[PDB]
């Protein structure tokens, strides 16, 4: 039942992303800052090409 | 003898007026918007550096 213990917390975070993902999308033309959560940005010379 | 060119004499002037308001000039032509989709006048500037940056 460790998997019915600690996955079940684990749905829950993955059903909780699922509302989140829905406020982010928001109008087209919406934030450069809030896009910036899925896609990435990282540290000086990351992205190669 | 039909078609005589002329010329006319005179000096032509490469002066030195007020330099470094013209030098400033040509950046506020360029801007950069702080939003994810642009204003389709600096969206065919910033198409086109992703040009020229990928050929040096």
């Amino acid at each position: 039942a460790e998997f019915l213990s600690l996955s079940k917390a684990r749905i829950e975070a993955y059903e909780k992303e699922l509302e989140k993902m829905k406020n982010i999308i928001p109008f087209d033309q919406m934030t450069i800052e809030d896009l910036n959560e899925v896609f990435p940005e990282t540290k000086l010379d990351k992205k190669k090409y | 003898n039909e078609n005589l060119f002329a010329s006319f004499i005179a000096p032509t002037m490469m002066g030195l007026p007020i330099v470094t308001l013209i030098i400033m000039f040509p950046s506020l032509l360029f801007p950069t918007p702080k939003r994810l989709i642009n204003n389709r006048t600096i969206s065919i500037q910033q198409w086109l550096i992703q040009l020229t940056s990928k050929q040096m």
